[PDB]
RNA sequence: CGUUAGUUGCCAGCGGUUCGGCCGGGCACUCUAACGGGACUGCCCGCGAAAGCGGGAGGAAGGAGGGGACGACGUCUGGUCAGCAUGGCCCUUACGGCCUGGGCGACACACGUGCUACAAUGCCCACUACAAAGCGAUGCCACCCGGCAACGGGGAGCUAAUCGCAAAAAGGUGGGCCCAGUUCGGAUUGGGGUCUGCAACCCGACCCCAUGAAGCCGGAAUCGCUAGUAAUCGCGGAUCAGCCAUGCCGCGG
């Protein structure tokens, strides 16, 4: 009937709701492309469906909030892959070598006192 | 650039409002 | 409508405080909504470590105000009965609005 | 600083603008956090003493 | 110039604030002020009684100040004589109509501020500092106290050159915030100048 | 680019002084430490010693200079 | 296409062409294109002598312009210089007026660097 | 890298050609973290090169890169006073980085107005054997075989 | 990842719709904030005497997962008696004390640290989209009205997961500029004006008109960063009536 995955990337959440359907994707009440498309990496979000050739099998309804649209895209990749695993757990061994089901834990490094931006040190002369 | 106070971006650089950057 | 605003610097004083309230109101009232936690207001202060510079050595402290909501639904007496003055905690602070 | 310069305590400033912070514990003129009424130094000393409730060691 | 304050380090775990209450933007300033005046006047009048910690709690306009003293007898007085004089003197300063509590301290040699104070007292009367120091570390060590350390600052023995003294015993691991190290500071004022007296005591593990 | 927006400010010390000096005729040098103040047209013709911090400088106030403030004619610094 | 005191912007957009006039910036150019009902985007070369004559009408006598402007600003300086005004002293010694710092970075107002020994 | 080998970063395959070399090239075009801009530059340039010439832009990208790859370069080595320019071979990894970098830095020295125009045209020239990139490669290969007399300093 | 908890969340689900989570209502999800679980070279192959090293599966994550807080005996006669404390020496119609004014803002020069740029991977204009973290009771100020605007009047809400700062900016679509000291660049200067403040000459910020400088990627030399890093983009706060903040301390794209 319906399958779900959460997914998360860099301070952003995107709930992925998969249902068997035509293959048309909805995000935040806008067409997938009306949200994206001006952004080249957009299609990467859907890479989980191309690995298992689940293109025309599922429609999806997404809820994306937090961060910027790139991290949103990755969150969508993860959500699609999580639902896609709950649908058929036999997809795990197919989706794992690609690492679409792995969370990207890299986040903005904290600004540290004494430095300009958490790594970049203020320049000096010695004379 | 961000230095021209009568451009939109110079306004947002100073965090100010005027003719070249209204509010709504 | 009975709102109970719970605020404190210690997060264990707020919990040890709210739990007694719910245990006093569950013996009488309806199913209390719950100890719904509200987000934490964090005031930070950054200070240069020494006097008379060595600017680049500052250490910062943070004071964190924690907030909790209670919301007893339809209490009459045996709720307010155990609620007159029975609480132990000190650093907690409570407001009531109707 | 000087005792006389704590005339701010007795302000009656004759103009509202001549009121300044003046850390109470040490009489510091310059850098005085307004929420504690102390200066940065006295704030550090009283925070390390533990006499400032809720004030922890910031870490993240 | 290293080694930040141990009590300031441990405020989170294995140390509790000397002031525990709640306040807002409009309140905290003068409540903290009041706490400071309290600790001030108490440190004045009770130094001979050997006070270590003053705890200030507030629920609503009530003040639950608890003084921790080596000899509660000096505090109370004969049949409650001094605890009248100065406890009324307290509510004269702050109109809080504030109450007061007294608590004994077992083994005054085990409370770091008290140890520091005792050593500084010995210094103001000009005793041999290494003896006072090692002796104090014995008084601490001879009762519980899995660790102990005592530091005395410059101008030792009135010497022209400032010096720094020593002789911890046991184990005093400031770097680990596990095992409830106690700290106390004392100040010996003398003709040759000022002398800092630091007292570390190490008790308990988890 | 200069702005007081309304009620053009002039200190009351010399105001009540110069206006009364008008009724009795043009007077001689006057003493002023208040350069905070603007100039008004009824000062024209007088002679006002303004303070720079060190000395009193005599200033002949003319028609063309009514808009400025005292001390625009009594500079502070001394260079070369 | 001469509009103001002799001024011949050419081959460009009229609104930007007018900038080449002394008393006209982007604001006064967009205004004169506005109230004269001329498409600002037209090439100067494509301008009707009717539109041109209207532009000369508006611009020539609405605001004081190139010559009278240069003169009026000069006389405005000599105004505060002839009087003992402080601003006048700053204009005399070739120093910043607006209350800038002179200890460094006075380069625009004064005599690009003329170095001495030490 | 004093301790370890400092393993090479593994780039993500190209969203369009599924090819990693393309992604790296986009990375060298990208400035101030604008990868969307850089990608639109590169792909619009793929339209240019695929139209003005009727061949697949993929094969031309690879060929253009391949003709800029230097097989030998020169490196200074401090020997008995003033150092020497010493020829030696070029790591395949280093051939990669140098060829892409040279391609981009050359394309931006072109007279063409828009970015993707320069990218396309430099790609075509370099694939035909001409163009500034192939001249940096030919000049570096001239640095070797000229100081060839120091082929015993290989290190 | 789970437990507790549901006035941030939700046609996942149905009910109503002024199609706005608005209502009904529900806690599943997102989240908020407290307690927990989890990773241990525990498993496989290989090497090894061992510690350990290499590789692999499972796993969100592995060999210190990433970032903090944390800086030993001591060194430098390091830094500060001008934050505080303080020995000694001096001053006491005065080195003290009050005020007004000026100075700490001086300019023939030199270095440090930064900002904005010299442009087309750009500039401008319209439209439109996605953050985290903080601050606010005479303060934050939606919204109406006047004003090109700074702003003024009026005036709602918010003791603030419920109100407001608020618009994020780069970006996306559309359009203009066409390689030019310019639709680059915003210094300098005239002129007009808002605001805070008793008061803006010395000496403030801000707005509008006009002026539109140097500068077309920088000599010898020299600095930063090894991954959400550099680079770049905006946002917030501390002090403070205001502000010379391009600083600093944080935040995320
Ligand atoms: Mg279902
Ligand atoms: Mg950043
Ligand atoms: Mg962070
Ligand atoms: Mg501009
Ligand atoms: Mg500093
Ligand atoms: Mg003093
Ligand atoms: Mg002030
Ligand atoms: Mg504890
Ligand atoms: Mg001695
Ligand atoms: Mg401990
Ligand atoms: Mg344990
Ligand atoms: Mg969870
Ligand atoms: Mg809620
Ligand atoms: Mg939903
Ligand atoms: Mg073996
Ligand atoms: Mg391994
Ligand atoms: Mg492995
Ligand atoms: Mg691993
Ligand atoms: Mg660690
Ligand atoms: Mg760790
Ligand atoms: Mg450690
Ligand atoms: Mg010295
Ligand atoms: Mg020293
Ligand atoms: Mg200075
Ligand atoms: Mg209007
Ligand atoms: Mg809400
Ligand atoms: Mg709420
Ligand atoms: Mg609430
Ligand atoms: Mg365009
Ligand atoms: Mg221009
Ligand atoms: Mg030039
Ligand atoms: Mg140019
Ligand atoms: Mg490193
Ligand atoms: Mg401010
Ligand atoms: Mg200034
Ligand atoms: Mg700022
Ligand atoms: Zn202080």
């Amino acid at each position: 009937e319906q399958y779900y995955g959460t997914g998360r990337r860099k301070e952003a959440v995107a709930r992925v709701f998969l249902r068997p359907g035509n293959g048309k994707v909805t995000v935040n009440g806008q067409d997938f492309n009306e949200y994206f498309q001006g952004l080249v990496r957009a299609v990467a979000a859907l890479e989980p469906l191309r690995a298992v050739d689940a293109l025309g099998h599922f429609d999806a309804y997404i809820t994306v909030r937090g961060g910027g649209k790139s991290g949103q895209i990755d969150a969508i990749k993860l959500g699609i892959a999580r639902a896609l695993v709950q649908y058929n757990p036999d997809y795990r061994a197919k989706l794992k070598p690609l690492g679409f089901l792995t969370r990207d834990a890299r986040v903005v490094e904290r600004k540290k006192y004494g430095k300009h931006k958490a790594r970049r040190a203020p320049q000096y002369s010695k004379r | 650039g961000k230095g021209d106070r009568r451009t939109r971006r110079g306004k947002i650089w100073r965090g100010t409002y005027g003719k070249y950057r209204p509010r709504k | 409508k009975i709102r109970i605003k719970l605020r404190g610097f210690d997060h264990k004083t707020l919990d040890a405080s709210a739990q007694k309230i719910v245990e006093a109101a569950r013996r009488s009232g309806a199913q209390v909504s719950g100890p719904i936690p509200l987000p934490t207001r964090v005031r930070r202060f950054t200070v240069i470590r020494g006097p008379f510079k060595h600017k680049d050595s500052r250490e910062h402290f943070e004071l964190r105000t924690h907030n909790r909501l209670v919301d007893i639904i339809n209490p009459n007496r045996k709720t307010i009965e155990q609620l007159m003055t029975l609480d132990l905690p000190t650093g907690v602070e409570i407001e009531i609005k109707t | 600083a000087r005792k006389a310069l704590i005339e701010k305590a007795k302000r009656t400033p004759k103009f509202k603008v001549r009121a300044y912070t003046r850390c109470v514990r040490c009489g510091r003129a310059r850098s005085v956090y307004r929420f504690f009424g102390l200066c940065r130094i006295c704030l550090r000393e009283l925070a390390h003493k533990g006499q400032l409730p809720g004030v922890r060691k910031a870490s993240w | 110039g290293n080694k930040i304050h141990p009590i300031g380090f441990r405020l989170g775990i294995t140390r509790d604030w000397e002031s525990r209450w709640y306040a807002g933007k409009k309140q905290y300033r003068h409540l903290l002020l009041e706490d400071q005046r309290i600790r001030g006047l108490l440190e004045k009048e009770l130094y001979s009684a050997g006070l270590a910690r003053v705890d200030i709690e507030r629920a609503a306009d009530n003040v639950a100040v608890t003084v921790h003293v080596a000899k509660p007898g000096v505090v109370i007085g004969r049949g409650g004589e001094r605890i009248r004089v100065l406890r009324e003197e307290l509510a004269k300063l702050t109109g809080k109509n504030v109450a007061l509590n007294v608590q004994e301290v077992q083994n005054p040699n085990l409370s770091a501020p008290l140890v520091a104070q005792r050593v500084a007292e010995q210094i103001e009367r000009r005793f041999a500092v290494r003896r006072a120091i090692k002796q104090a570390v014995q008084r601490v060590m001879e009762s519980g106290a899995k660790g102990a350390k005592v530091i005395v600052s410059g101008r030792i023995g009135g010497a022209e050159q400032a010096r720094t003294e020593w002789a911890a015993q046991g184990r005093v691991p400031l770097h680990t915030l596990r095992a409830n190290i106690d700290y106390g500071f004392a100040l010996a004022r003398t003709t040759y100048g000022v002398l800092g007296v630091k007292a570390y005591i190490f008790l308990g593990e988890v | 680019p200069r702005s007081l927006k309304k009620g053009v400010f002039v200190d009351d010390h010399l105001l009540e002084k110069v206006l009364e000096l008008n009724a009795k005729g043009e007077k001689r040098l006057i003493k002023t430490w208040s350069r905070r103040s603007t100039i008004v047209p009824e000062m024209v013709g007088h002679t006002i010693a303004v303070y720079n911090g060190k000395q009193h400088v005599p200033v002949y106030i003319t028609e063309n200079m009514v808009g400025h403030k005292l001390g625009e004619f009594a500079p502070t610094r001394t260079y070369r | 296409a001469r509009i103001a005191g002799v001024e011949i912007p050419r081959n460009k957009r009229v609104d930007v062409a007018l900038t080449y006039i002394y008393g006209i910036g982007k604001a006064r150019a967009k205004e004169a294109l506005e109230k004269t009902g001329i498409n600002p985007a037209t090439r100067v070369k494509d301008l009707t002598e009717a539109e041109v004559v209207r532009l000369r009408e508006y611009v020539e006598n609405t605001w004081k312009l190139e010559g009278e402007l240069r003169a009026e600003v000069a006389a405005n300086i000599k105004r505060l210089m002839d009087i003992g005004c402080y601003r006048g002293l700053r204009h005399r010694r070739g120093l910043p007026v607006r209350g800038q710092r002179t200890r460094t970075n006075a380069r625009t107002r004064k005599g690009p660097r003329k170095t001495v020994a030490g | 890298a004093r301790r370890r080998r400092a393993e090479v970063r593994q780039l993500q395959p190209d969203l369009v050609y599924g090819d990693v070399l393309v992604t790296a090239f986009i990375n060298k075009i990208m400035r101030d973290g604008k990868k969307n801009l850089a990608a639109r530059i590169f792909y619009d340039a793929c339209k240019i090169i695929q139209e003005k010439t009727g061949q697949e832009p993929l094969k031309v990208f690879k060929q253009a890169v391949e003709n800029v790859k230097p097989r030998m370069e020169v490196r200074s080595r401090r020997v008995g006073g003033a150092n020497y320019q010493v020829p030696m071979e070029v790591s395949p990894r280093r051939q990669q980085s140098l060829a892409l970098r040279w391609l981009v830095q050359a394309a931006n020295q072109r007279p063409e107005r828009r970015a993707a125009v320069r990218i396309a045209h430099e790609l075509m020239d370099a694939a035909e054997g001409k163009g500034g990139a192939v001249k940096k490669k030919e000049d570096v290969e001239r640095m070797a075989e000229a100081n060839r007399a120091y082929a015993h300093y290989r290190w």
